[PDB]
């Protein structure tokens, strides 16, 4: 038994997720199973959706109740989830899976689908806002730049032009609830060169012709 | 209304067995069941009616039950392994739920404790009206971390980004939480802590407006 | 004029065991064919009297007791028999004079999310005696420990529900019974079958 998924991969704010998941390895009006939906959002726990009938009946999650809906379709061999009024905490991958329910608490999801990544974002092209990390006042220190809401990925950092290499290190973007990324650099230098070296991190941001250069200086109390 | 709770990470060196638990008042009237996830894939199934093995899973994996608590025993555990694994179950009122997830890690490389590193909002972002605290985390092994929030001494829990812990250069991994907050948040406060929990081990960081 | 079969057989829902119902049926003619000629009834025992036979005996009232039970509960509803229903909820006695119906209803009794409105009782105090009906709902003492009310500590509710799901197994199932007993009491012939 398969389970496909289908639907667009983009969902601005506030509106209505279509998904629909097609199984192929047996029949949706079988009187003995059911089929659900599962998202987890990136990098987070799994969170069941709602499991649908052949018949029509469902039931779904108390918080996603109101703003939630499941149908099917057994000429299709199919079922489909609806999602009203879509929020950027949505962002998440949908599967669809078959839910067995032999007594009163044995419910479990044989196989799954592989999953669609719905992300939802207004996000529209945007150059990125580089700001100062400053080294603290209180052997080594830490320094870097904070590149804070851009879109789409990804953007590049260097310091002094690449020259400084050692103690470098670029960590991997949030993907905010704005539907805009955002990302760190950062590099670790001995504390007896924050007043006699220069450092300045240069960010580029392809799509939106973005290039910052940003001098990295001890803050001013 | 229930919550299933199990640990976000559990190492083993190769060859020893792993224990997952589970736990919850759900687990009175329920049974579990455990998926194994892999990194881009869907999720498996390891476990029926608590205890059982389907066709598929190898003889290494049992299950186990004690009271409000399920435990997923893997045997010779070995580097075809290493995932997320996810305890399941659902209640009277027809309530699916699934537990926070477990991530595997076979130690090969030492316990590495990480390095955090937390930055107040530059001069500059609180002229631009915003505010933004930047936690980094770094050279932890095994790859899995848990991040806390504070308000002085208050949890803080809305405005939290937070990335998925990422493998670096050497092995080990890296990840970053964002606090976003308005400047009168920032400067109300004495002071915001990011707390780091890896593996037990708990690394804390705390700046202030000045 | 007919006795009110169908009104039992087919009524649009049924008691939960604990409070099963009781049809009194009086001064009416009775057809016994129309019953064992039926094909949706997965059970039909008959005890001290055989089904074709009823259509030539006169007895004085005819009892016809309705309820809900799943699949695998239905081997209790007999003569002699123990186990939570048998002596909990409904108990037949042991020279029990009838026959027992039932059929499959997952159709009707069984909802996605299951059905909760079938509730049978799980504790109590000694067995019930013979057609004895228990609709308490009083918390249920294992000792002597405080509680007023609240599901604590020795002090629990003592129905519980069967959340019929349709894609339970047959032993899971919703089952309607109908108990038809023959009381050929020394009285006045009100029923006899034709």
């Amino acid at each position: 038994v398969q389970l496909v998924e289908s639907g667009p991969g983009q969902v601005k704010p506030s509106e209505t997720l279509s998904l629909t998941c097609t199984v192929s390895g047996g029949s949706i009006s079988s009187s003995s199973y059911y089929w659900g939906w599962i998202r987890q959002p990136p990098g987070k726990g799994l969170e069941w959706i709602g499991s649908i009938y052949y018949s029509g009946s469902a039931y779904y999650n108390p918080s996603l109740k109101s703003r939630v809906t499941i149908s099917v379709d057994t000429s299709k061999n199919q079922f489909s989830l609806k999602l009203n009024s879509v929020t950027a905490a949505d962002t998440a991958v949908f599967y669809c899976a078959r839910h067995a329910a032999p007594s009163p608490g044995d419910n479990w999801f044989d196989p799954w689908g592989q999953g669609t990544l719905v992300t939802v974002s207004s996000a529209s092209t945007k150059g990125p806002s580089v700001f100062p990390l400053a080294p603290s006042s209180k052997g080594t220190a830490a320094l870097g730049c904070l590149v804070k809401d851009y879109f789409p990925e990804p953007v590049t950092v260097s310091w002094n032009s690449g020259a400084l290499t050692s103690g470098v290190h670029t960590f991997p973007a949030v993907l905010q609830s704005s539907g805009l990324y955002s990302l760190s650099s950062v590099v670790t230098v001995p504390s007896s060169s924050l007043g006699t070296q220069t450092y300045i991190c240069n960010v580029n941001h392809k799509p939106s012709n973005t290039k910052v250069d940003k001098k990295v200086e001890p803050k001013s109390c | 209304q229930s919550v299933l709770t199990q640990p976000p990470s559990v190492s083993v060196s190769p060859g020893q067995t792993a224990r997952i638990t589970c736990s919850g008042d759900a687990l009175s009237t329920q049974n579990g069941n455990w998926y194994q996830q892999k990194p881009g894939q869907a999720p498996v199934m390891v476990i029926c009616k608590d205890s059982e093995r389907p066709s598929g899973i190898p003889e290494r994996f049992s299950g186990s039950r004690s009271g409000t608590t399920v435990t997923l025993t893997i045997s010779g555990v070995q580097a075809e392994d290493e995932a997320d694994y996810h305890c399941q179950s659902a209640d009277n009122r027809a309530h699916v739920v699934f537990g926070g997830g477990t991530k595997l890690t076979v130690l090969g490389q030492p316990k590495a404790n990480p390095t955090v590193t937390l930055f107040p909002p530059s001069s500059e972002e609180l002229q631009a009206n915003k505010a933004t605290l930047v936690c980094l985390i770094s050279d932890f092994y095994p790859g899995a971390v848990t991040v806390a929030w504070k308000a002085d001494s208050s949890p803080v829990k809305a405005g939290v980004e937070t990335t998925t812990p990422s493998k670096q250069s050497n092995n080990k991994y890296a990840a970053s939480s964002y606090l976003s907050l308005t400047p009168e948040q920032w400067k109300s406060h004495r002071s915001y802590s990011c707390q780091v929990t890896h593996e037990g081990s708990t690394v804390e960081k705390t700046v202030a407006p000045t | 004029n007919l006795c009110p079969f169908g009104e039992v057989f087919n009524a649009t829902r049924f008691a939960s065991v604990y409070a099963w119902n009781r049809k009194r049926i009086s001064n009416c003619v009775a057809d016994y064919s129309v019953l064992y000629n039926s094909a949706s009834f997965s059970t039909f025992k008959c005890y001290g009297v055989s089904p074709t036979k009823l259509n030539d005996l006169c007895f004085t009232n005819v009892y016809a007791d309705s309820f809900v039970i799943r699949g695998d509960e239905v081997r209790q509803i007999a003569p002699g028999q123990t186990g939570n229903i048998a002596d909990y909820n409904y108990k037949l006695p042991d020279d029990f004079t009838g026959c027992v119906i039932a059929w499959n209803s997952n159709n009707l009794d069984s909802k996605v999310g299951g059905n909760y409105n079938y509730l049978y009782r799980l504790f109590r105090k000694s067995n019930l005696k013979p057609f004895e009906r228990d609709i308490s709902t009083e918390i249920y003492q294992a000792g002597s420990t405080p509680c007023n009310g609240v599901k604590g500590f020795n002090c629990y509710f003592p129905l519980q529900s069967y959340g019929f799901q349709p894609t339970y197994g047959v032993g899971y199932q919703p089952y309607r019974v109908v108990v038809l007993s023959f009381e050929l009491l020394h009285a006045p012939a009100t029923v006899c079958g034709k």
